[PDB]
């Protein structure tokens, strides 16, 4: 079965770092895409951005480009994310997805999220 | 840009669907794949490539897409199953492109 | 106009424009792969099956009047290029295309269609594999290779190999973000290239043949060519390098018939 690793509900404080992780299960990690995005009740939703497992890169949305760093790496079979200037409205719940190539917009498989 | 997508309240064994609204440069030109969630619950895969379920979703339901509508049905919609739902598309417009969720109107 | 008589070349063959068109990878800016098509009868259904363009402006025809004629030598060249600079292909226009990359020439009969391809052609990691030159001697002449990448320097100071200020990096590679606006994002580009006269034809479109009725008045159709008039044998001697003659006055006189290789009259 496909499983991906959700990190726990954390404190916001405002100007302060977080990492959140996901961990693949259920299939090879460098196969398959994993994306990134996030809920904010009372609005709508939005997506963070996509990284390559195999090669590791990252291709990150305009709209949100800057504040969040995202490396993937084989071993520890999950990407990091980085929050710079962390503002009170930006705290939210942030979901992962799993998908296939570019092309496979569709994303397969979804992330628990963290909230408090 | 999200899709308004209208508001609807279940009724036991009747067929009900949801509709999308979205720019040509949203829906018309890349395909859509919706998204079924209920409250306390993580999001599910509900149609893939705009014409088809994926793999293991119940053959019941069949969704469809006209320009920038497109209809995703429900066999026999229970009030229980009932909950919003929301469009999943991808947007290229002018300098940006990004996936686009329309959240529909709270079931 | 009796009947109407129409004769193009016998042979048949589905066009290799289904694999120009689907290459699964296509070449760069920095070499444009030129490929002849030749002895296949062209058809454009496969061309409007195809993912629907971005824009497809041709010269020298129309995609009407595209079917009947017949085409001698025509040339696919292939490329990718930014959606920003889509417009620089056309000839008469300047751009870094335009100054470095490649040329049209003014005179230009063909067909350019484009069609965004960040679809399967973007990766997140960026597209490095296609490159483009923003430094050149001189201005690259029209239908002219270019595949040499040596450094070059801006500066009077000669490189001798060596890369600094004044000296930039020879070919610049852009890799395309799928996050990209529609402007920055790769698009495929098909270019192709026609000649109507003094050729042999070997490449036309699907309209099947009816024999000729020698002296009868019919309002005939030969390699694309539209003329009506009585077809009477001939016995003037045609050289095989032209196939249709010429008179004083400009218009045609004299055919080859494509399927029986024969010199036929055009008299009124
Ligand atoms: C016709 C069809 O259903 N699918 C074709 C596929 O077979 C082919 O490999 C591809 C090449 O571009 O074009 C599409
Ligand atoms: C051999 C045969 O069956 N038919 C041929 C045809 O293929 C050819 O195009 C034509 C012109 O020479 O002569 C006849």
């Amino acid at each position: 079965q496909v499983l991906l690793v959700q990190s726990g509900a954390e404190v916001k404080k405002p100007g302060a770092s977080v990492k959140v992780s996901c961990k693949a299960s259920g299939y090879t990690f460098t196969n398959n895409h994993l994306n990134w995005l996030r809920q904010a009740p009372g609005q709508g939703r939005e997506w963070m951005g996509i990284i390559d497992p195999r090669s590791g890169g990252s291709s990150l949305a305009q709209k949100f480009q800057g504040r969040v760093t995202m490396t993937s790496v084989t071993s520890t079979n999950t990407v990091y994310m980085e929050m710079v200037s962390l503002k009170s409205e930006d705290t939210a719940v942030y979901y992962c997805a799993r998908g296939g190539s570019k092309w496979y917009e569709g994303f397969d498989n979804w992330g628990q999220g963290t909230l408090v | 840009v999200l899709t308004q997508a209208p508001s609807a309240s279940g009724t036991p064994g009747q067929r009900a669907t949801i509709s999308c609204s979205g720019s040509y440069s949203n829906i018309g030109n890349n395909n859509v794949y919706w998204y079924q969630q209920l409250p306390e619950t993580a999001p599910k895969l509900l149609i893939y490539n705009n014409d088809q379920r994926p793999s293991g979703v119940p053959d019941r339901f069949s969704a469809s897409k006209s320009g920038t509508s497109a209809s995703l049905a429900i066999s026999g919609l229970r009030s229980e199953d009932e909950a919003e739902y929301f469009c999943a598309a991808w947007n290229n417009g002018l300098s940006g492109s990004n996936w686009v969720f329309g959240g529909g109107t709270q079931l | 106009p009796t009947e109407s008589i129409v004769r193009f070349p016998n042979i048949t063959n589905l066009c290799p424009f289904d694999e120009v068109f689907n290459a699964t990878t296509f070449a760069s800016v920095y070499a444009w792969n030129r490929k002849r098509i030749s002895n296949c009868v062209a058809d454009y259904s496969v061309l409007y099956n195809f993912a629907p363009f971005f824009a497809f402006k041709c010269y020298g025809v129309s995609p009407t009047k595209l079917n009947d004629l017949c085409f001698t030598n025509v040339y696919a060249d292939s490329f990718v290029i930014r959606g920003n600079e889509v417009s620089q292909i056309a000839p008469g226009q300047t751009g870094n295309i335009a100054d470095y990359n490649y040329k049209l020439p003014d005179d230009f009969t063909g067909c350019v269609i484009a069609w965004n391809s960040n679809k399967l052609d973007s990766t997140v990691g960026g597209n490095y594999n296609y490159r483009y030159r923003l430094f050149r001697k001189s201005k690259l002449k029209p239908f002219e290779r270019d595949i040499s990448t040596e450094i070059y320097q801006a500066g009077n100071k000669p490189c001798n190999g060596v890369a600094g200020v004044n000296c930039y990096f020879p070919l610049q590679s852009y890799g395309f973000r799928p996050t990209y606006g529609v402007g920055h994002q790769p698009y495929r580009v098909v270019v192709l290239s026609f000649e109507l006269l003094h050729a042999p034809a070997t490449v036309c479109g699907p309209k099947k043949s009816t024999n000729l009725v020698k002296n009868k008045c019919v309002n005939f159709n030969f390699n694309g060519l539209t003329g009506t008039g009585v077809l009477t044998e001939s016995n003037k001697k045609f050289l095989p390098f032209q196939q249709f003659g010429r008179d004083i006055a400009d218009t045609t006189d004299a055919v080859r018939d494509p399927q029986t290789l024969e010199i036929l009259d055009i008299t009124p």
